[PDB]
C-alpha cells in the first residue's frame, strides 16, 4: 500500500513526468521579453539553419 | 472569516414530513408513483418477462441440432465399421504439399 | 469543523515544531515521539506503543 | 442496432422536455423499456455473429455487455435521484443527459464493427465521465482524480490510434470481419513488437493493469455514486472487450510478449488483495477489489485459450454487477453518516437488518461462492491458467484466500460488532434503496441459473 | 410482567418485502399459469422427416411452442 | 466500570489487586473447595506476615517479587466468569441492544401499537429537554478554569435539578434486552 | 529463583513485571496527572456533545480524521528518496516479478522440451 | 424406449435375478413398493395419460434442418472472402458436430462404468478403447488452435502434421 | 428462563453470606454496618467479602468498583443496578 502503491508507482509514471513538464514549462516561459535577447536567438537560429541543414 | 458564505445546512429527512415515504421524492404523490412505476416496470416487466424470454429463446446456437447430427453420424459410422472420428479435417488428395 | 492546521504535517525539526505537533494530537510533549525520518512518509504522526 | 440506439437519442429530448418533478420517473421507466428491448440481442447464433449492417454488429461477447449497460442505466438514475435532491432542474437534466450520452456511447462502442470507429467511441466515453466526476463529485480530490483518469487513458490510447491507422494503411481495412478472415502471422521483429505494445498497452491502461491503476482508486473513490457505478461495471470492461477483439492479428507474438503482463497481473492481483486487507476507506477497498478481478481477467485474456475467454466474459459480467452493488451499499452508508471511513459506522447489522442481508449477499458474490457466475468465471480462468502452468494454481489459491479474507473483513467491520454510540441519524432503509439492491442482486442469481448466456462466442 | 422490547423500525423493510413479492407475483403467477396451460394442452412438436418438396420455416424447425412463437 | 479511574494506583491498591488475582488463580489450581480454603488461608497468612512493614522501599521490593512469583505460577487457563471479559458468555447480547433514538424513528402505526409506553417516553423526553441548560450550567460553574482534572461528575446540588450528563447512563440498554 | 519471562514483539511485557512500575519518581506522578487531565478534558467534550438533546448527527473525531489522512494522503509529500527507500522499493516491486517470470519460464521451457521430444502424457487432454 | 436410438446409445440386456426367499418373515421392501405403486405411480400415470390425451388432439411437427456441403478452405482461393466465409462456417458446424460426437462417446463410457459397478475395470475395456480413439483423433484435429481458431489455422496444422508424417516415412524408407 | 432477582432477594442473600462469615457477629450485623468503621475488618477481609459475593451471584465486580463497596447496602445497590433490578 504505502511503499509501492502510494510512493513508487506514483514516483515513476505520474509524478516524474509532471515534474519534467513543469520544469520545462518554467524554462520556456521564463523570458524577460527582451527583443535584443530573442533577436540574437533568431540570428543563432538562422546561422544554424544555413549551416547544419543541407 | 474571509467570505460571506452560507452555513452548511442540516441534513433533511424525508420521513419527517412524510412518514410513509419510499425515498424517491419530497412530494408524496410523485414519490408514490415513482415507487409504483419502478417496482412494476423493473421487477414485473423486466425481471419476469425478460427471464422467461431468455429461458424460452429459440435454439439458434444449434445445440440440439448438433446433438442430432452427431447421433446420425455415429449411427452411420458404427453401422459400417468406419472410425467414429475422422483423423483429418480435410482431404489429403485436395491438399498439395510442397516438394 | 476541522481547520487546516489540525492535519498531520511534515517531520518536526525544532522544539517549537515538536511542541505544536504534540498539542495538535492532544498529547504531552514528553510523550510525543514521531516516526524516524526515513522518508517513508509517516510525517509528524506519533509513534504510539505497539500494543493492541 | 438502430432499434436500440434511436430510443436513447429520444430519451434525450424526453429528459429535456419533461416536467421538473417527472424527470426521474420518465427516465427510469423508459430506460427499463430500452433494457427490455435490448434483451433481444441475447439470441445469438452458433456459427457467426449478428451483422445488422455495414456499421453495427452484435456477437455473443457484445450482447451481454450491451444488456448490462441498458440494465445499469436505471440503477444509476435511482442513485442519482437519491443524492441530487437539492440540485436545480437544469442541472438534474444535465446530469441525466450525461448518463444518457455515456450509455449511447457505450452501446455504439460495443456494437461498432470497425476498429477506428470503436476507438473513436471508446475515447468519446471519457468526456461525459470526466464531466460527471469533476462536476458532481463531493470532495476536493475530484479534480486531481479526473486529471489522472483522463491522462492515463489518453497516454494509453494515442499510440493505439497510430497503430490503427498504420494497420489500415498496411492491410487495407480495419473492419473486424476482414481482419479476422484475412489475418496473417505477426513475425518476430521490433516493429511488430511495438505495434503489439501500442495496442495491448492502450487496453491494459483501460483494464487497468497493475502498475497502471492509480487512476482507478482516484476516480472511483472521488466520483459520485452513478459515476462509480458506471466506471466499474462497464468502463472497466472496455479494455477486456478490446483485447479480445484486437488479439486476432497479434499472434503468434502474443505467445512471447505476454510474460511481463502475466507476471504483473498475477503478482498485482495478490498485492491488491493484500491492500484490500488493510484499507481504511470502503470505496478504496471496493476499487482495489475491482483491480484484482480485472487483473485476473487480464491473465485469462493473455493466456488466450477458448476456456479462458469464456471465464473472462463471465467474470467481467459478474464483477460488473457485484461492484455496482457494493458501490451502492457503500453510498447508502455514506449518505447515512457523511463519511467514507469504514470503522466510523458499525453495528449496522442490528441497526438495519435487511441492508445487512444485502451486504451479506453482495459479499458472498464478491468472493467466488458456487454456483455463482463469479465462481464460474474464476474457476474457468483458474483451470485455463493451470493448463498454462502448474504454479498459477498457487497464485490463484493465494488470491482466493485473500479475497475471502478481505470480503468477510469488510462485512464484519461494517455490519457486525456494536453500533457507534454517538451516531443517531441512521434512519430506516428506504424502499428505493432496497429496490436498488434487489435489482442489483436478482439478475446475478438468474444468470447463475442460465450460465451459457454470458460465456461468450467460445461456448 | 412484560417488558417493552426496543427494536429498530421494521415496518419499512416489511413493506418493501411485501411490495417486491406482490410485483414479482403480479406477473409471475399469470406467466406460470400460462406456461402450465400451454404445456398441458398445446404440447411440444413431434420430430418428423421433412416431406419431399416442402420448405418449412424456422419456427417449424424449433420444438417448444413458446420458442416457436 | 462505574467509577472514574485515578491517575495512578496506590501501593495498597496494587497489593490488594495482587491478592485478589492470586486467590483467583489459586482457586483455579485448587479445584476442590476444602483444598482451596486451606491454601487461601495460607496465602492470607503470607499477606499478614508481610502486612506490617515500615520500609516502603522494602514493601515495594516484596510486591515486585510477589508479582514475579505470580507470573511464573499463574494458571495458563484460569477460571473466568461467563459474563467477564474472558468468559464464554462475554458480549453475547451486544447485538440485541437497540437505543431509544432508534425507537423514535418508528412508523406512526408501530407507535400506535403501544400507546401507553410512548406517553411515558414523551414525559422522559420533556424532562431531558427541560434540564439540559441547568446541567451544562452546573458543569461549567463547578469546573476549574484550567479544565476537568478527573472524569468524576457532580450530583444535583438543588432540589429541582438532575445530575448532569445522566441521559445515557439512565437510558442505557438493559442487560438482557431481548 | 523462578525462570524469567522474556518479552517479545508479539508477546509484550506485562504491566506487573515492568521495572518502571516500581521506580516511581515524583515527576512520573505529575506526568500521570497531566495525562489524566488530558483524557478528562477529551471525555468531557465528548460527553457534552453526546448528551446534547438537540444534536442530530455524528460527532466528528479529529483524531480519526488525522489517522485516515495520514494513512492515505500525507504519505507521498513526506516521502524522500533515500537508500533504504530505494532498496526496499526495488526489492518488493521488482524481485517478485522476476522470480515468478523465471519460475514460469523454466516450467514452460521444460513443458515445450517434453512436447517436442514426444514423451509427455497428453492423452485425454482435450480441454485447454 | 423409442425416444433414442438403441444403437447410438447401447445398453446391455438387463438380467434381474428372480426372488428366492428363505424366510417366513414378510418383505418390508415389497410392502412399501406396493404402497408406492398404489399411492404415487397410479395417480401420476393417470395424470400423464390425461396430459398425453390432450397432446394428441393438437398434434404438430417440427423438423431437423439439413445443410448441403460447400467447398472448404482447401478449395477456396486465396483472399476469396465469400468462399472463405462459407468454408469457415462449414468448418465451425463440423467442429460442433465432432464435439457432440466426443460427448456421446464420453456419456457411453460413464454409463458403462456406472452400470458395471464393481467390475468396471474389465467389463468397460470396449468403451474405454472407443473413447481413447475418439479423443486421440479429436485432439489431433483441434488440440492447440487457440482462442481465435479458424479453418485456415486447422488446415495449416494438418499440413504441418502431413509434412512430418511424410518426412518420417521417407526416413524410414531410406 | 431463570426467575428474576428482587431487591429483597439480593439483600437476603448478601446478609446470608455475611452472617456465614466467621469474622462478623450476626447479632451486631445490619444492612448499614460498615466493614471497617463499625465491623472491625480490614482491606484483605473486604477483598474476601467481595470475592464471596462474586461467587454467590456468579458475576465479577471490577477491582475499581469493588474497593468502594464498604457497606452491605452499597453492595445490594451495586448488584441491583448492574443486574437491572428495580423492584
Ligand atoms: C416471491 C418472490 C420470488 C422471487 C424469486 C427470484 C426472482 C424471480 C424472477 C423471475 C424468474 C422467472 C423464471 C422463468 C422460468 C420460466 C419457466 C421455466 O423455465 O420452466 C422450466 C420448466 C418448464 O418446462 P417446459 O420446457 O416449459 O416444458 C416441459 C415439458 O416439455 C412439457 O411438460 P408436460 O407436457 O409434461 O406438462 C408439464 C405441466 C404439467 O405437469 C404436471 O401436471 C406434473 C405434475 C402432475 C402430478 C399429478 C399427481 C396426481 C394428482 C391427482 C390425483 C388424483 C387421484 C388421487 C389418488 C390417491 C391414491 C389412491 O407442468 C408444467 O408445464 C410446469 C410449469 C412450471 C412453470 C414454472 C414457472 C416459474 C415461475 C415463473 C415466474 C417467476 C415468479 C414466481 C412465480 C411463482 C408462481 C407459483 O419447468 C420446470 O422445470 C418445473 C419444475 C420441474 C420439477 C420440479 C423440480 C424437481 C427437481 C429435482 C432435482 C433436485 C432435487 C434436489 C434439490 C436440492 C438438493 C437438496
Ligand atoms: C390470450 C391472452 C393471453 C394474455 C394476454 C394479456 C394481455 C394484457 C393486455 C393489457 C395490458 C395493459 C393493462 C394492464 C397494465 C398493468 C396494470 C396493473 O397490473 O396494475 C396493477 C398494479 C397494482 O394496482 P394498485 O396497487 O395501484 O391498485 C390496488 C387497488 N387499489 C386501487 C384498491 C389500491 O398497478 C400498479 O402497481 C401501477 C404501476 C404503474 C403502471 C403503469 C402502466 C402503464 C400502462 C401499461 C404499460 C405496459 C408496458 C409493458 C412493457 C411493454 C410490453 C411488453
Ligand atoms: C530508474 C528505475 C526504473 C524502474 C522501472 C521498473 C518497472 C517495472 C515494471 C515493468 C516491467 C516488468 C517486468 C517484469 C519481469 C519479467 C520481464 C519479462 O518477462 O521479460 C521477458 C519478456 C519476454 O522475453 P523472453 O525472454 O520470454 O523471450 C524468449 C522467447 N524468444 C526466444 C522467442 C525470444 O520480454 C518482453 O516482454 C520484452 C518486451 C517488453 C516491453 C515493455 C512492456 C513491459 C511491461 C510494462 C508495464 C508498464 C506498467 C508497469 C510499470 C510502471
Ligand atoms: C381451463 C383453461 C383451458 C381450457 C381448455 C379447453 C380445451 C381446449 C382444447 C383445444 C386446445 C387447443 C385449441 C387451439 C389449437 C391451435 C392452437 C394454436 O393457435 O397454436 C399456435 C401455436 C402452435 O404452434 P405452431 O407452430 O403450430 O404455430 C401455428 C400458429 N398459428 C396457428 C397461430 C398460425 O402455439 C403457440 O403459439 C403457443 C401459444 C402462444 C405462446 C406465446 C403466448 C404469449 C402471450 C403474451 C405474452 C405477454 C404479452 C404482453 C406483455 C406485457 C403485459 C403487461
Ligand atoms: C423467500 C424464499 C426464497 C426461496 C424460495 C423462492 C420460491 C421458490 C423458488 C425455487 C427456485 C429454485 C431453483 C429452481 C428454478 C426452476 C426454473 C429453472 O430451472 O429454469 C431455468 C430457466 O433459466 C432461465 O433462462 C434463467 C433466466 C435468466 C434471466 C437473465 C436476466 C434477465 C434480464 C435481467 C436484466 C439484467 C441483465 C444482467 C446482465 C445480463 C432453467 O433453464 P432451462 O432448462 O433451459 O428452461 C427449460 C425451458 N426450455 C426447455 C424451453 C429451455
Ligand atoms: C421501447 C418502448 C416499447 C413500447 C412501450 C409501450 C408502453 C408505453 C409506456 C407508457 C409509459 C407509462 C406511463 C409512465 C408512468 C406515468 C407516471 C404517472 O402516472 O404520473 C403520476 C400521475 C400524475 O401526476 P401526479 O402524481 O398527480 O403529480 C401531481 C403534481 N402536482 O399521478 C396521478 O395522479 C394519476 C392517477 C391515475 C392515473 C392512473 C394511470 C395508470 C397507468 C395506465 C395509463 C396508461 C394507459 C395504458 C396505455 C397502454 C399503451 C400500450
Ligand atoms: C513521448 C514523450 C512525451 C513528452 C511529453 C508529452 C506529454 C506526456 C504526458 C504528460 C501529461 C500532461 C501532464 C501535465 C504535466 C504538468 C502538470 C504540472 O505542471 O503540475 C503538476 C500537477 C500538480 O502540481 P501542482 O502545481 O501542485 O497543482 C496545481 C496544478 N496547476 O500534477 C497534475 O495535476 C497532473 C497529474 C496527472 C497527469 C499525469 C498522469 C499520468 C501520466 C500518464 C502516464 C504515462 C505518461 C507517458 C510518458
Ligand atoms: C520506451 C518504451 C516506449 C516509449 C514510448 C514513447 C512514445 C513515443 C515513442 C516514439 C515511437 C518509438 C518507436 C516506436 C516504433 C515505431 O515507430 O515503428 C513501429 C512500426 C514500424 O513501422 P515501419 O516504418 O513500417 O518499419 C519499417 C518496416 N520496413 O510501425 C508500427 O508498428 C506503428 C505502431 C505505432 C507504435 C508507436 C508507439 C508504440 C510504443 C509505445 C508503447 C505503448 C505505449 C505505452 C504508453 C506509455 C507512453 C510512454
Ligand atoms: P488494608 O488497607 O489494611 O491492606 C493492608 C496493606 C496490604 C495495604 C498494608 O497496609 C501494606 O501496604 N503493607 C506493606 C506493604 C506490603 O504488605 N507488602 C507486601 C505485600 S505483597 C506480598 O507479601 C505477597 C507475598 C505472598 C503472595 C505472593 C503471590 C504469589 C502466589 C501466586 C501464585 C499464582 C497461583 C497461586
Amino acid at each position: 500500500s504505502s511503499l509501492l502503491d502510494l510512493i513508487w508507482l506514483e514516483t515513476i509514471l505520474p509524478k516524474t513526468t509532471s515534474f519534467i513538464q513543469m520544469k520545462m514549462s518554467i524554462m520556456v516561459s521564463n523570458q524577460k521579453g527582451l527583443i535584443k535577447l530573442y533577436f540574437l536567438s533568431f540570428l543563432i537560429t538562422i546561422m544554424i539553419s544555413m549551416t547544419l541543414f543541407n | 472569516i474571509r467570505l460571506q458564505e452560507d452555513p452548511d445546512p442540516e441534513d433533511e429527512n424525508l420521513y419527517e414530513k412524510n412518514p410513509d415515504s419510499h425515498g424517491y421524492d419530497k412530494d408524496p404523490i410523485v414519490d408514490l408513483w415513482n415507487m409504483r412505476v419502478v417496482f412494476f416496470f423493473g421487477f414485473s416487466i423486466v425481471l419476469v418477462l425478460g427471464s422467461t424470454f431468455v429461458a424460452y429463446l429459440p435454439d439458434y446456437r444449434m445445440q440440439e441440432w448438433a446433438r442430432r447430427e452427431a447421433e446420425r453420424l455415429v449411427k452411420y459410422r458404427e453401422a459400417n465399421g468406419l472410425p467414429l472420428m475422422e483423423s483429418n479435417c480435410f482431404d489429403p488428395n485436395k491438399i498439395q504439399l510442397p516438394e | 469543523h476541522v481547520t487546516k492546521d489540525m492535519f498531520p504535517g511534515p517531520y518536526p525539526k525544532t522544539p517549537e515544531e515538536r511542541a505544536a505537533a504534540a498539542k495538535k494530537y492532544n498529547m504531552r510533549v514528553e510523550d510525543y515521539e514521531p516516526y524516524p525520518d526515513d522518508g517513508m512518509g509517516y510525517g509528524d504522526y506519533p509513534k504510539l506503543p505497539d500494543r493492541s | 442496432m438502430l432499434k436500440i440506439i434511436i430510443p436513447t437519442t429520444m430519451l434525450l429530448p424526453m429528459t429535456w422536455m419533461s416536467k421538473h418533478n417527472m424527470i426521474w420517473i420518465n427516465a427510469t421507466v423508459h430506460s427499463l423499456l430500452i433494457s427490455l428491448i435490448s434483451l433481444s440481442l441475447l439470441n445469438q447464433l452458433g456459427e457467426n455473429s449478428l451483422n445488422f449492417s455495414l456499421t453495427f454488429f452484435s456477437d455473443s461477447l457484445s450482447a451481454p455487455l450491451l444488456v448490462l449497460t441498458t440494465w445499469l442505466l436505471p440503477l444509476m438514475l435511482m442513485a442519482s435521484q437519491s443524492h441530487l435532491s437539492k440540485e436545480t432542474t437544469t442541472r438534474k437534466k444535465l446530469y441525466i443527459t450525461m448518463l444518457i450520452l455515456l450509455q449511447l456511447f457505450l452501446i455504439m462502442t460495443f456494437t461498432a464493427t470497425e476498429l477506428i470507429l470503436f476507438y473513436i467511441l471508446f475515447e468519446a466515453t471519457l468526456v461525459p465521465t470526466l464531466i460527471i466526476i469533476t462536476r458532481w463529485g463531493n470532495q476536493t480530490e475530484r479534480l486531481n482524480a479526473g486529471l489522472y483518469f483522463l491522462f492515463y487513458t489518453l497516454a494509453g490510447s494515442l499510440p493505439l490510434l497510430v497503430a490503427l491507422v498504420y494497420i489500415q494503411n498496411t492491410t487495407g481495412s480495419l473492419n473486424f470481419l476482414i481482419i479476422h478472415y484475412w489475418s496473417h502471422p505477426l513475425s518476430n521483429s521490433w516493429s511488430n513488437i511495438f505495434m503489439w505494445l501500442a495496442c495491448i498497452m492502450a487496453f491494459m491502461v483501460k483494464m487497468p493493469l497493475y502498475g497502471l491503476h492509480l487512476w482507478l482508486p482516484k476516480a472511483h473513490v472521488e466520483a459520485p455514486i452513478a459515476g462509480s457505478m458506471v466506471l466499474a461495471a462497464v468502463l472497466l470492461k472496455l479494455g477486456g472487450y478490446g483485447m479480445m477483439r484486437i488479439t486476432t492479428i497479434l499472434n503468434p507474438l502474443t505467445n512471447y510478449m505476454a510474460y511481463p503482463f502475466l507476471m504483473l497481473s498475477m503478482w498485482g492481483m495478490i498485492m491488491t488483495s493484500s491492500i484490500c486487507l488493510r484499507q481504511t476507506d470502503l470505496k478504496s477497498l471496493i476499487a482495489y477489489s475491482s483491480v484484482s478481478h480485472m487483473a485476473l481477467v487480464i491473465v485469462a485474456i493473455m493466456i488466450q485459450t477458448p476456456w479462458s475467454f469464456m471465464g473472462a466474459t463471465a467474470l467481467m459480467i459478474a464483477h460488473g454487477l457485484t461492484s455496482s452493488m457494493l458501490f451502492c451499499l457503500a453510498n447508502t452508508n455514506y449518505e447515512r453518516v457523511h463519511s467514507r471511513t469504514m470503522i466510523l459506522a458499525r453495528g449496522l447489522q442490528t441497526l438495519l437488518p435487511l441492508m445487512a442481508t444485502w451486504w451479506l449477499v453482495a459479499s458472498l458474490t464478491n468472493l467466488a461462492l458456487p454456483p455463482s457466475i463469479n465462481l464460474i468465471g474464476e474457476l474457468f480462468i483458474i483451470t485455463a491458467s493451470f493448463s498454462w502452468s502448474n504454479i498459477t494454481i498457487i497464485l490463484m489459491g493465494m488470491n482466493m484466500m485473500i479475497t475471502a479474507l478481505y470480503s468477510l473483513y469488510m462485512l464484519i467491520t461494517t455490519q457486525r460488532g456494536k453500533y457507534t454510540h454517538h451516531i443517531n441519524n441512521i434512519k430506516p432503509s428506504f424502499t428505493r434503496e432496497n429496490a436498488l439492491m434487489a435489482l442489483h442482486i436478482l439478475p446475478l442469481l438468474l444468470l447463475t441459473l442460465n450460465p451459457k448466456m454470458i460465456l461468450g462466442p467460445l461456448y | 410482567k412484560r417488558l417493552f422490547i426496543i427494536k429498530p423500525s421494521g415496518f419499512y423493510d416489511r413493506r418493501f418485502l411485501k411490495l417486491m413479492r406482490f410485483y414479482i407475483l403480479l406477473t409471475g403467477i399469470p406467466v406460470a399459469i400460462g406456461i402450465t396451460l400451454v404445456n398441458v394442452f398445446i404440447g411440444e412438436a413431434e420430430l418428423a422427416d421433412i416431406p419431399e418438396g416442402y420448405v418449412p420455416e424456422h419456427w417449424e424447425y424449433f420444438k417448444h411452442p413458446i420458442s416457436r412463437w | 466500570a462505574f467509577s472514574a479511574p485515578a491517575a495512578y494506583l496506590t501501593h495498597q491498591q496494587k497489593v490488594l489487586r495482587l491478592y485478589k488475582r492470586a486467590l483467583r488463580h489459586l482457586e483455579s489450581w485448587c479445584v476442590h473447595r476444602d483444598k482451596y480454603r486451606y491454601f487461601a488461608c495460607l496465602m492470607r497468612a503470607r499477606f499478614d506476615e508481610h502486612k506490617n512493614e515500615k520500609d516502603m522501599v522494602k514493601a515495594t521490593q516484596l510486591l515486585r517479587q510477589a508479582e514475579e512469583e505470580f507470573w511464573y505460577g499463574q494458571h495458563p487457563q484460569p477460571y473466568i466468569f461467563p459474563e467477564s471479559p474472558g468468559g464464554t458468555s462475554y458480549e453475547r447480547y451486544e447485538c440485541y441492544k437497540v437505543p431509544e433514538w432508534c425507537l423514535d424513528d418508528w412508523h406512526p402505526s408501530e407507535k400506535a401499537m403501544y400507546p401507553d409506553y410512548f406517553a411515558k417516553r414523551e414525559q422522559w423526553k420533556r424532562l431531558r429537554r427541560e434540564s439540559w441548560e441547568r446541567e451544562v450550567k452546573q458543569l461549567q460553574e463547578e469546573t476549574p478554569p484550567g479544565g476537568p482534572r478527573t472524569e468524576a461528575l457532580p450530583p444535583a446540588r438543588k432540589e429541582g435539578d438532575l445530575p448532569p450528563l445522566w441521559w445515557h447512563i439512565v437510558t442505557r440498554p438493559r442487560e438482557r434486552p431481548m | 529463583s523462578f525462570p524469567k519471562y522474556k518479552p517479545s514483539r508479539l508477546a509484550t511485557l506485562p504491566a506487573t513485571l515492568d521495572p518502571a512500575e516500581y521506580d516511581i519518581s515524583p515527576e512520573t506522578r505529575k506526568a500521570q496527572a497531566e495525562r489524566l487531565a488530558i483524557r478528562s478534558r477529551l471525555k468531557r467534550e465528548y460527553l457534552l456533545q453526546y448528551n446534547d438533546p438537540n444534536r442530530l448527527g455524528v460527532i466528528e473525531d479529529p483524531a480519526l480524521i488525522r489517522w485516515t489522512y495520514a494513512r492515505s494522503a500525507n504519505i507521498y509529500p513526506n516521502f524522500r528518496p533515500t537508500p533504504k527507500t530505494s532498496l526496499l522499493g526495488a526489492l518488493f516491486g521488482i524481485g517478485p516479478l522476476f522470480f515468478w517470470y523465471y519460475v514460469f519460464k523454466t516450467d514452460r521451457d521444460k513443458k515445450e522440451k517434453l512436447i517436442q521430444e514426444g514423451k509427455l502424457d497428453q492423452t485425454f487432454n482435450i480441454s485447454y | 424406449p423409442d425416444s433414442w436410438d438403441k444403437d447410438v446409445y447401447p445398453e446391455p440386456p438387463r438380467r434381474t435375478p428372480a426372488p428366492a426367499p428363505q424366510t417366513s418373515l414378510p418383505n418390508p421392501v415389497t410392502y412399501l413398493t406396493k404402497i408406492f405403486d398404489l399411492l404415487v405411480d397410479r395417480p401420476v400415470t393417470l395424470a400423464r395419460e390425461f396430459i398425453e390425451q390432450q397432446h394428441a388432439k393438437n398434434r404438430y411437427y417440427y423438423y431437423h434442418r439439413e445443410f448441403r456441403r460447400v467447398p472448404d478452405i482447401t478449395e477456396c482461393e486465396e483472399k476469396d472472402i465469400l468462399c472463405m466465409f462459407e468454408a469457415e462456417m462449414q468448418w465451425r458446424r463440423d467442429y460442433k458436430v465432432d464435439q457432440e460426437i466426443v460427448n456421446i462417446i464420453q456419456e457411453r463410457l460413464k454409463a458403462c462404468q456406472q452400470r458395471e459397478g464393481e467390475s468396471y475395470r474389465q467389463n468397460c475395456a470396449k468403451e474405454l478403447e472407443q473413447f481413447t480413439q475418439v479423443s486421440k483423433a479429436f485432439q489431433d484435429r483441434y488440440s492447440d488452435l487457440g482462442a481465435h481458431y479458424s479453418a485456415r489455422k486447422c488446415l495449416a496444422k494438418q499440413k504441418q502434421r502431413m509434412l512430418a508424417e511424410r518426412k518420417a516415412a521417407k526416413e524410414a524408407a531410406a | 428462563d431463570a426467575p428474576p432477582l428482587t431487591l429483597e432477594a439480593i439483600k437476603d442473600r448478601v446478609l446470608y453470606v455475611l452472617k456465614l462469615y466467621d469474622k462478623i457477629d450476626p447479632e451486631k450485623l445490619s444492612v448499614n454496618s460498615h466493614f471497617m468503621k463499625d465491623l472491625g475488618l480490614d482491606s484483605l477481609d473486604q477483598v474476601e467479602i467481595i470475592m464471596a459475593m462474586e461467587d454467590e451471584f456468579g458475576f465479577e465486580i471490577p477491582d475499581i468498583d469493588a474497593e468502594k463497596l464498604m457497606c452491605p447496602q452499597e453492595i445490594v445497590d451495586y448488584i441491583a443496578d448492574k443486574k437491572d433490578v428495580y423492584e
